[PDB]
Order: C-alpha cells, then structure tokens, then sequence
C-alpha cells in the first residue's frame, strides 16, 4: 500500500534494481601476479605519467594480499623490501602515503604491522613528499578518521619504552597494540592454510599475561590518554613534554578537537599544581637523564595557553627584567630618571659600542671581560641585561626613522652631482645594508616557520631593500646613463622607504597594555580583511567599468551612401541617454553602499575575536619577546655589519698564530651554546633535589586527574545509583 | 520496567530505558 | 633506530659542555659575577 | 541499451557509493548504528535526569528523611 | 567543476572583448558577425540548460542557489540585445529603442561579472563574502529598501 | 536520524515550539558526535535494505544548515568530491604553479 | 555549589555504607 | 609619453588607500571600545 507519512517523507525517492603486473596488483589477482612474476619483465614496472610501481598499486587499491606475497616469496633481505616500499611517485608519495592518502585500514594495518615487527630500515611514516606532507598529514587531510587513529595508537605506542620493565608501562604497551589487533581482527591472508592474524608477533613479544562492545573500547578516549601519561612518567620522562607532545599529535589530526581541548586542560593543570618557583623549575628543566626541555618545544609550536601562564610569565620576567624598569613609567619620577638615563646610556652606547667590537676580535681580555656578568643579569653589568637590549634596539630604530625623514625634508632642487653621494645619504645606505644581513641570519639560523610567524621582519626587509634599490639607481642615473623616466622612479623607492620605516616604527608599542593589543589588531584586521574584500571590490569595480562603456558607444545610422553623420554621446535634442546613466549610477551607489555595510560588518567581527583573547595574545607575544632578546647579543643592526668584518678578520688571525685557542666572537647572533635558563641541567647534588620536587608535583597532578575521572565514572550512572540508595531507603531495608 | 530497570537493565539500553525515578514530590506549607 | 620520535622533537637541540661545579641555588650561582 | 539520456541528473545511482550494501557490509553497519546510537541514546537519559535532578535536589533530601518520618 | 568556471571565465572575457572591440563605422553586417552570433547561440544554449534544471531539480531547489537568476537573465537580456541591434539597423532606425539596444548590453555585461564570484565560493576567506552579501540581498535589502523609498 | 530530522520538520512548521527545535537540532547534532570515525558516520546515515530511509539527501531537500555544516558530513562530501587531494595542492610553494 | 559539582559523590557514599556498615 | 605621470600615481593611489583604510580600521576599534562602556 501507500507507505507511512514518515514513509513519503524520508525514503530513498528513486526506484533501481591484463597482462602486466600492475592491472593484475591493482584488481588483486594473487596467482596472475605470480605467474607472470615468474616471467616477470620486472618487479618495478612503473607507468610513465605517474611514477606508480606494481607495489604501489596494490597499497592504491587496497591489496594488503600481494604485498605479503612479496614479503613471503621474492625477498631476499631487510634492506631489499624497503626499497619496493620507498619508491616514490610521481608527487613523492611511498607505500605508506598512499595507503593513507585515502583511507585503506586493511593496507595501513599491513604496513604498521610491518613496522612494529622491525621489518624495515627507515622510518616510512616520517618521510616527506614534493608538498612535505606526511602518511599522517595526508589522511589528516583528506579526512580518513579511520586511519587517522590507528596512526595515533601507533605514535603513542611507539612514545612508550620496550626497554623497560614495569608492569602498567607493560600493560598499556599491551593494550594500544591489542586496540590494534581487534582492529583489524577479519581479513586473513592470502594463504588459505596457515592463517594468522596481523599483529601476532607484536603480542607475542611483550611479556604480559593478563590476569556487544561499547564505542568506549575500541577508539582512543580520554582514560587512555590517562594510561600513556602516567606510563611515560613511570618509565621515565618529562611529564610535562609527554603532554606538550601527546597535544601537538592530536592537533595534527585536525578530527580530535575533544582531545586537544582535554590534554590543554591537563598543562594548565599540571602547570599550577606547583607553588613556588622551586616547583616551577623542577618540572620544567632538562636533566642529564631526560634532556627535554618543555619551555623550548612550546615557543617552537607557538603554544599560546602554556606560554602564557602565571607561572611561565615568571620565570622570563626574572630573567628579561629583575629589577623593575619597566614599572618606572606609571610615576613622575620614573619618566624623569628613567627617561634621563635613556639619552645619556645611548649616547654612551654609539660611542663606545664600535670600540668594543674592534677590541673583543683581537684584545682577548676585553672578551673574557665581556662574558662576566649574565648570571647576576642586572644594572652592574649592563649591557647584558635583556630588557636594556631592547631599548637600545628601539633607540637605534627611531634614529634610522629620524635621519631618513630628515633625508628628505631636506632634499632641494640645488645640485645633482655632488649630492648622489653624501655623508647621509650614503650611511643609510650602509645601514639597509645591515638589515639585510641581519634578516639572513634570522631566516638561515631559525628558519622559515619563525621568521614569517614574527614581529616585522617582511616589512623590515622592503623598508631595507627599497632604500639600497633608491640609491643605486640614482647614482646609476646621473653618470651611467643620462636621464630618463627611471629618475621618477627614484622618487617612488624612497616614498615606499619612508612611509615603510614610520609604520615600522610602531613596534615600541610591544609592551605597553594599552596600545600593544591595538597594533596586534589593526596589522590583523588589515592583512586578513582588506586583502580579501579587495579580491571582491576588483571583480566588481571591474563590471561596472566594462558596463559603462557599453552604456556610451555609439550606433551611427543617418547617412544615405556610407559613414556619414555619427551621434556624439560618449565619455568613456537626444534627451534619452542621460536617464539611462542617472539610473545606472544609482545601481552602483546602491553597490557601494551595500559593500561599505559588508566591510564594516567584517571589521567588527575581527574586532570581536581578537579581544576576546587581548590578554592572551599579548602574554604570548611578550614571551616570544621576552625569549628572543635573552639569547640575543647587544649589537644592534646597525653595528651587525662591523662585527662580521672585524670576525672575520680578527679570527683569520689567531689560525695562523696560536691554534687552540678557542672563545671567537661566534658569527652569529641568537647563541646557540646557552641553555636559555640558568637552572637547567643542574649536576650535582641539586638533580637529586629536583628529582624528588619534580616527583612531589606530578604525583600530586596525576591523582587530581585519577579524581576527577572518577566523578565521570559516577556522572554515567547517576540514574543508577539513586535508584539503589532509594531502595536501600527503609521502604526495603532499614 | 521496575523489575527490568532493578540491577542494571534488562530492556539492554541500560535499564528500561524509559524509566526514571520521581522519588516523589511533595505539596507542604 | 637510536632516536625515538619523542626525542628528536622534544629533546634539548645543541651539544653543551658540563661545567666543573656549578650550582644553580640562588646564591653562590653567582661567583664569578660578583666575586 | 546505454543509449545517451537527454535528461541531465541521473536518477538511476544513488548519491554515494556506501548507500545500500549488499552482504557482510549489510551486517557490519547494523552492528555498527547499534553500537553508535545505543550509546546517543543512553547519554540523553542521564543527560535529561541530570536537569531533573538539579531543580529538584532538595526533595531527594527531603525523601531520605521523611523515611525517618513513616519507616 | 573546473571545466565549468573555464568555460565561465571565458564567457565574461569574449562579451567584454564584444564591448570594447566594437567598432562604430561598420556595415550592417556588424549585426550579424561570427563573435556577435557565437554569443549568441551561447546564450540560446543556456537557457535551454535552465528548462531542464527547472523541470528536472523542481522549483524550490532551482530558486535556492541564486545563480539559476544570473544565467538567465544575462542571457535573457544579450539574445534580447541581439534581436532588437539588427531591427534597429536596417528595419527602423530612430534613437527611441536603440538606447535600449545599448542599454541591455550593459545589463547584460554586469550580470556577467557578477557571476564570476562564483569561482571564489569554495574558497575559504572569499566564501563567506559569498554568503554575507547573499543573504544580505534576501533578508535585509528588502525591508530596508522599502523604507528608503518612503 | 531520520526521526530527529522528521520530527524537528514537524515543528519548524508548529511555530510556537521553540524550546523543542532547540532541543531537537541539539540531539541532532549530539548523535553526529557519538560518530568517532567516518565508517561509523557512514553507518547511521546509510539505508540498508530494510529501511530504505536517506537522512543526507532529506537534509539538502528541507535546507538544514546544521547538519551539513558539521565537520563529519562535509567530509562524506569531499571524499567523494575530490578523492585526489588536488584542492590541498594550492598551498604549496611547486603546487600552485604545476596545477595552473 | 559545592552540592552541584560534587553531587555524585554524595550518593556514592550513601552507597558506600552498604560496603562498609 | 614615456609613462612618467603613472608610475607616481599608481604609488600615490596605494598610499591613500592604505593609509584611509587603516584610519577606518582605527575608527571601528573606536566605536567599540566606546560602545562595551556605553552599554
Ligand atoms: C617597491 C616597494 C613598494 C612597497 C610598497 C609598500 C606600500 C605599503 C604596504 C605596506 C604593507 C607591507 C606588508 C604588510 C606589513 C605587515 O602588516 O606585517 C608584515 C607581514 C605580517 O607578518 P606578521 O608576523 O607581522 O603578522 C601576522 C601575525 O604575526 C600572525 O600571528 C601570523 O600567523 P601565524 O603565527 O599562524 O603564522 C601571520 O602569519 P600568516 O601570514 O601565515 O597569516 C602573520 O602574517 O605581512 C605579510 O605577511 C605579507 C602578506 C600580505 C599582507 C597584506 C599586505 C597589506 C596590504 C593589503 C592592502 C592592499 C590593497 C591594495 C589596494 C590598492
Ligand atoms: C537595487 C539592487 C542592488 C543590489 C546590489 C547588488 C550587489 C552585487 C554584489 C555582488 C553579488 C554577489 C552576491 C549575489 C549572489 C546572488 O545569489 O544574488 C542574489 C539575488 C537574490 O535573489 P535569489 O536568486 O538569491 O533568490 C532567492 C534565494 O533563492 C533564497 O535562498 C530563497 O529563499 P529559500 O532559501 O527559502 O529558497 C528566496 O525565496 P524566498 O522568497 O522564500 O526568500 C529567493 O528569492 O539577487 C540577484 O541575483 C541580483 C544581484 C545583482 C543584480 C544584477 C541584475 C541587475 C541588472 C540591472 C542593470 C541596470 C542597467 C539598466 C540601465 C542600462
Ligand atoms: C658595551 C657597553 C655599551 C654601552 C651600554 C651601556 C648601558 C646602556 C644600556 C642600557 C641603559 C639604558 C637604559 C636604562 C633605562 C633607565 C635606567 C634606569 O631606570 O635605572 C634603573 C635601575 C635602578 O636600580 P635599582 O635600585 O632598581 O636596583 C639596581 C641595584 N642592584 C644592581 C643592586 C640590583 O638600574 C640602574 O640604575 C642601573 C642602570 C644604570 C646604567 C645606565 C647608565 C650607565 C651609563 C653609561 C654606561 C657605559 C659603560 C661603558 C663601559 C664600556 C665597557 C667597559
Ligand atoms: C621613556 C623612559 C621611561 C622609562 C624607560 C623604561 C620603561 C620601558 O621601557 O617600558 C616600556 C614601556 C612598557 O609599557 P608601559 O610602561 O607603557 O605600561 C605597560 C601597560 O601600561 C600596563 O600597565 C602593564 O600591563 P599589565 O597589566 O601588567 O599586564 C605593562 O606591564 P607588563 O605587562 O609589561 O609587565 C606596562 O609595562 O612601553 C612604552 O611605553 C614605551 C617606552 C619607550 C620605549 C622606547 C624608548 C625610546
Ligand atoms: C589552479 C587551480 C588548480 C586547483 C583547483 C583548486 C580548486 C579550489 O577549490 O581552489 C579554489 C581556490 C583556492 O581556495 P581553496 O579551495 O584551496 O581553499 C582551501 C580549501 O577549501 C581546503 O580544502 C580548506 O581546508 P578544509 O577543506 O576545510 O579541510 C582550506 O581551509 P583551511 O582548513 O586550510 O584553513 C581552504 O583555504 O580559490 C581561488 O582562488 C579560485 C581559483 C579557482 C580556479 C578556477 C579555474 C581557473
């Protein structure tokens, strides 16, 4: 009959009813690929477009069955196999990558199970392709959740330790395997006799005997991220990078975002479980037995709500700011002789910064001298105090901003050729000269992630380039050629110059309260929203521009021959053609009102999401800031250049005199042989005082987690239980 | 639904799985 | 085979040299700085 | 046979290629809704009696000690 | 999809070709040119496209994309600019309706490029302005406008 | 999935019962959550043999926009939509220009 | 609102007697 | 001729954009500010 009114409403409406190895490895026919093997013409038969082996066609189309044909019959050694699995496409993508470049469980299963048996020689899922995308980053992509898990149960399997011997680090080894076997637990392999499941010689060699299922036990939840924290900390490992390392995995997964938002529960948790700065520093320092430190993985992976904690916003202040300049600036006092102390120590600073590094390359007990101090770090020796770097930085950024506006507000239709050249205009010159070097050695020694992801560095770079690019091609323009229209083009590099160093020079705003999470908004509001509404405005704008032209042209009928008279109305007794442009440009305004109410709407968005996180934001960019000038020396750029030369010199030197000599004024900036705190790694008798405080702390944070996992336990059978402490009310027992 | 919903559930939802207390409410004052 | 993948992403990055007798309480970590 | 449609939008394939299977996958995916919606529908029972159980706390209290009030 | 905006793209660059490589003094065989009646049979193409997307897809998902509206009415209005060019060329030649002739073609030269948005609604950071100034049209334009006019 | 999408249809068009369609469009998108994997989100949305009951294409027939906004249902799309990756080759420095 | 959040542990021990006496 | 008005022109028009758009950015994070207090 008719069906239900359910039934018209959800059912489905309509009504229905060879001879290469590659087409035999892709359809799956076992005995057709190993017969014609036996001929064989190769093993690695790859197709001309794409760069795809006869290996690489059975991990595309899902045949884990003659993959391990070949790893039973035509191998001969480790080292053999991992080159059928490693050859790559075409793009770069090896057997791992294209198992889950789109999802094939039953593939990726065979190859992980590959690989926790030892049967391979490098590490087939960290490798890269052409796009540096991952066998994790390509199923995170594509969105395959299925293999996106057991490519975390492989990752947080592989973190536990199979050296040693503890039995809960033993146990949960077992059970992350075992949700790996009960995985796959079908597809059997291509041998009808000896049938065996997939990871049969992985539970086999872990030594645990243990003494209608739920979606609770077969996916990673969060009482088994529990058991690997716990069970790093057991086998020993820094409990607080176990959870920095375990979050940045499940962000990777982009489908776990009820995994990250609990494992950044537990750093915060673990961060302030401590009291002091004793506690603090206990658990975040690297030792001699775990060299990890935590607080440089986090500024690696810009961890805004680590980074920005009560606890970890103390432990920089200590070091970028001990005695409290910062806080001379809310009093009449502190402006005067704070403010005073400024122009004589930066007049005292130029002056005596170029004599110092002359005399530290060659004058070696000027640069023993110079290493003194930077424990203590404070007004005694000054030039190692961070926050002081900093404001020498500052100082020498509004004296460049100062002599490049004063460059062209004193420029004069006076007199060519001995102004090309000049004691200001030539020093600016060696000045951009000296960004540019220091913006290299900023990209070369961090790299591309942190140099884009910064403060000003790409506008650092036009500011620099453009001036350089303004006085070539002026000198170049006065005496190798003569004169053309490349004079005006002079004129622009340095408009670009300057109004690129005034916006620059916004960055003493880096700490203020007040003004700082307004400059953080407005380069946010401006390099997101105006880049992206002017796409749409040129599309438009560029409409109504063709639009008007066929609105203008003309049609010239009146002649009797050919081409004789012609109307006359273009601009890009005939009372009709301007009603047509009156209500054509109503249309437009219309438009631009209706784009103005859209780009106003778009903006107060922005504004509403960058300050509900003002003042997390800014804690996170002041320990970015905090963190970069501690490692940095007090040369600023515009002395960046001599010190290269006089380095260079000075230790070409002292390789023809005396050898062994060590302690070069190292040619870098950022130095590297500094841990960037002063109670890392502690010898001595003080690791065995850390490493009971660090054993106070965590003991206490992983039984407030065994707690309030507890109370979960109790809020799944609350209709439960009150239904028994009904009963055992006295209308039963008492 | 009481004797279902007694040690557990029995319906196999985890009780009866329309069943709740409604201990009882009372009027006073 | 020697690295794991917590410790090539995790651990401390450069090759430093141990120090003879440092100590790291809050005074006598100065020594060579005050004197 | 296969003769070129003049209409557009194919009526006879279904939107996906999982739509209605066939087999074991037939007796896989109704192990696998049971498995999902058994356990949406039991977190809606506690979810709801947690509500109830909020406003109305103290007469559950109340109940405990008028047992002391009868038996 | 892709072989839809190469197609689409190239549409908006052959009708504003049409507009700025038009030349005044020429014959009456400016009408009927091979660009001018290329265009033209496009355009008679698609709006048979659009019959069959309304019998087949129904009325309430064919007025639920907002683009079934430009295809038509682009078109709509270049094979009305390509009857009414040749009447009023040879038949009856008065500035009365050829200010309407030059007057479609600039209809019909925005619709086209406002339909080249439509390459920019998978995108992320351009999709959602996609969609603000649609619903934009649909929810406020029309209680707004009938306010102004008052 | 079909009953909470049919029942919250019924009252969109009561009109007055807007602390059930709240209710109705929240269990609608708790139960698209219990789903952990795309094999289970494949599972409740599919229609066997018995209950030839599509909720998909009954939620792109009556508009819903809380359904199809959800992160597992645009990934059921785009798995069969792109199935390549070449969406994912426009952010790369060698992608963008070997895919122009 | 120490009732709320610790509401199922004040039933736990009105279970917990049952355990011990 | 020889392009010289436009190469300074088409610099004169991204500075005044850039400069009126970052001005309206600056007007926006006025009109809240004063509107969180004014509510
Ligand atoms: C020949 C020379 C002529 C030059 C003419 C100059 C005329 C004035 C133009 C001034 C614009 C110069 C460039 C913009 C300056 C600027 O705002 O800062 C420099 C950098 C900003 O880096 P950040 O770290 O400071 O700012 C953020 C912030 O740090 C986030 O936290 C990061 O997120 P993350 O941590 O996740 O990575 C962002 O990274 P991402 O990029 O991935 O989003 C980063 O960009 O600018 C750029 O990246 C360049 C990219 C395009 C920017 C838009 C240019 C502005 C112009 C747009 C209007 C044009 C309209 C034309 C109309 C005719
Ligand atoms: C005076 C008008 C000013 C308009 C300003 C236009 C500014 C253009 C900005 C760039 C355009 C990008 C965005 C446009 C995309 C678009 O789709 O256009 C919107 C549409 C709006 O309707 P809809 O298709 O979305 O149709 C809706 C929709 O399908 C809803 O979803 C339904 O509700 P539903 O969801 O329940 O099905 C509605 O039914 P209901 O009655 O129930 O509500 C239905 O009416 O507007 C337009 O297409 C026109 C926009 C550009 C105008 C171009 C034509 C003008 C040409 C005139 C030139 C003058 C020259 C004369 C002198 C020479
Ligand atoms: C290679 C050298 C290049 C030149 C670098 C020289 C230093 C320039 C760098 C920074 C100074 C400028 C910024 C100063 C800002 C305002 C100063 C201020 O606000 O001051 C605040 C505090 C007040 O101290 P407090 O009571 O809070 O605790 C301190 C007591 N304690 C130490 C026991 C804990 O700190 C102090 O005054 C101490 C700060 C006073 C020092 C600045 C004036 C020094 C003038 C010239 C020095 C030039 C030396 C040249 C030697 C060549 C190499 C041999
Ligand atoms: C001018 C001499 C004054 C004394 C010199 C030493 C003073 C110095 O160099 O500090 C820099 C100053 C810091 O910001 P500033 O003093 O204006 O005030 C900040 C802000 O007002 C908040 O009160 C604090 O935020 P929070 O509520 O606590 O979170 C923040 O403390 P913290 O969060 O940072 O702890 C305060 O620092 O920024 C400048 O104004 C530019 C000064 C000129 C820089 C360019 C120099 C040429
Ligand atoms: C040359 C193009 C070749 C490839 C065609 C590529 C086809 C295509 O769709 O790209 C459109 C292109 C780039 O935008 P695009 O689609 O790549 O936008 C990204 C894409 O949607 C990803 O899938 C998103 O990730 P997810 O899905 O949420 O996981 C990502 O968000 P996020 O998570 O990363 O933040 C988005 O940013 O936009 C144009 O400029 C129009 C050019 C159209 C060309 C028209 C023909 C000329």
């Amino acid at each position: 009959k008719k069906p239900s009114d359910y039934g018209c409403q959800l059912h489905y409406k309509h009504a229905r009813v060879k001879g290469t190895l590659i087409t035999a490895a892709e359809l799956g026919l076992v005995d057709k690929y190993r017969d014609l093997k036996r001929a064989g013409q190769d093993i690695l038969t790859c197709d001309w477009p794409y760069h795809y082996s006869s290996i690489l066609y059975a991990c595309y189309g899902n045949q884990y069955k003659i993959l391990q044909m070949v790893e039973r019959e035509f191998v001969g050694s480790t080292q053999e196999l991992t080159a059928m699995h490693t050859t790559r496409c075409w793009v770069g993508k090896n057997s791992a990558m294209v198992a889950a470049y789109q999802g094939h469980l039953e593939t990726m299963l065979y190859i992980i199970d590959l690989d926790m048996q030892g049967k391979f020689t490098e590490d087939l899922f960290k490798q890269r392709d052409v796009m540096g995308k991952n066998a994790m980053m390509w199923a995170a992509s594509q969105g395959h959740t299925d293999t996106i898990e057991v490519l975390l149960v492989r990752s947080l399997y592989r973190l536990l330790p199979e050296d040693c011997a503890d039995p809960l680090v033993l146990k949960t080894r077992w059970k992350l395997v075992s949700l790996l076997a009960d995985l796959a637990s079908h597809c059997r392999d291509y041998d009808p006799g000896c049938s065996r499941s997939f990871f049969q010689e992985v539970l086999a060699s872990i030594k645990y005997d243990p003494v209608a299922v739920k979606l609770k036990d077969v996916h990673i939840t969060v009482r088994t991220l529990q058991g690997v924290i716990v069970s790093a900390y057991r086998a020993g490992m820094n409990c607080m990078g176990v959870i920095m390392y375990c979050q940045s995995l499940l962000q990777q997964a982009r489908y776990f975002d009820d995994l990250v938002a609990q494992l950044t529960a537990w750093e915060v948790k673990l961060l302030d479980t401590c009291r002091n700065k004793q506690e603090v520093q206990a658990i975040l320092a690297p030792t001699e037995d775990d060299p990890s430190e935590p607080v440089g993985y986090a500024l690696a992976t810009f961890d805004k709500a680590f980074l920005s904690h009560k606890f970890v916003q103390q432990i920089f202040t200590e070091k970028w700011d001990t005695m409290g300049v910062t806080d001379y600036t809310k009093s009449l006092f502190g402006v005067v002789w704070g403010g005073c102390s400024l122009v004589v120590a930066f007049a005292a600073w130029a002056t005596i910064c170029p004599l110092v590094v002359v005399a530290r390359s060659f004058l070696s007990p000027v640069q023993d001298f110079m290493m003194r101090g930077k424990v203590i770090v404070d007004s005694r020796f000054p030039w190692h105090v961070p926050l002081y770097r900093w404001l020498l930085t500052q100082c020498a950024l509004i004296t460049f901003t100062v002599l490049l506006s004063y460059l062209v507000f004193s420029f004069d239709p006076s007199d060519p050729v001995p102004a090309s050249v000049a004691p200001l205009n030539t020093f600016l010159a060696v000045w951009c000269a000296a960004i540019l070097v220091d913006e290299v050695q900023e990209y070369v020694e961090e790299g591309r992630a942190e140099y884009m992801s910064s403060g000003w560095n790409v506008m650092d770079v036009t500011m620099a380039l453009s001036y350089i690019l303004h006085y070539i091609l002026r000198i170049i323009a006065v005496r190798v050629t003569d004169n053309l229209n490349i004079l005006l083009v002079v004129n622009d590099l340095l408009a670009a110059a300057a109004l690129m160093a005034w916006f620059r020079m916004v960055s003493v705003f880096e700490l203020s309260s007040a003004i700082g999470p307004l400059i953080q908004m407005m380069k946010q509001m401006l390099i997101k929203d105006v880049t992206r509404f002017a796409l749409l405005v040129l599309v438009i704008l560029l409409g109504f521009s063709v639009g008007m032209e066929a609105l203008f042209q003309e049609a010239c009928i009146e002649r009797d021959p050919t081409t004789n008279e012609c109307t006359k109305y273009t601009s890009w007794f005939e009372q009709k053609r301007v009603t047509g442009v009156i209500f054509y440009l109503i249309f437009a305004i219309v438009t631009a009102i209706l784009l103005l109410n859209l780009f106003i709407a778009m903006l107060a968005d922005t504004y509403t999401r960058v300050s509900t996180q003002a003042m997390v934001e800014f804690r996170y960019r002041k320990a970015k800031l905090m963190a970069s000038y501690s490692r940095r020396d007090f040369v600023c750029p515009p002395f960046n250049l001599l010190h290269l030369v006089c380095a260079a010199v000075g230790n070409g030197l002292r390789r023809l005199v005396w050898g062994p000599d060590g302690f070069t004024p190292v040619s870098m900036r950022k130095n590297e042989t500094v841990p960037l705190f002063s109670w890392y790694f502690p010898q001595g008798e003080e690791m065995r005082q850390v490493v009971v405080l660090q054993r106070r702390v965590v003991d206490d944070f992983l039984n407030s987690n065994r707690v309030a996992l507890f109370r979960e336990k109790l809020n799944a059978e609350l209709p439960n239980l009150v239904h028994e402490m009904l009963k055992q009310k006295g209308k039963g027992d008492g | 639904e009481e004797a279902a919903a007694a040690g557990g559930g029995g319906s196999a939802r985890e009780g009866a799985a329309l069943h709740e207390p409604t201990w009882g409410v009372d009027d006073g004052e | 085979k020697k690295p794991s993948d917590y410790g090539c992403q995790l651990h401390y990055k450069h090759a430093r040299v141990v120090e003879p007798e440092s100590t790291t309480d809050d005074g006598m970590k100065r020594l060579k700085d005050v004197g």
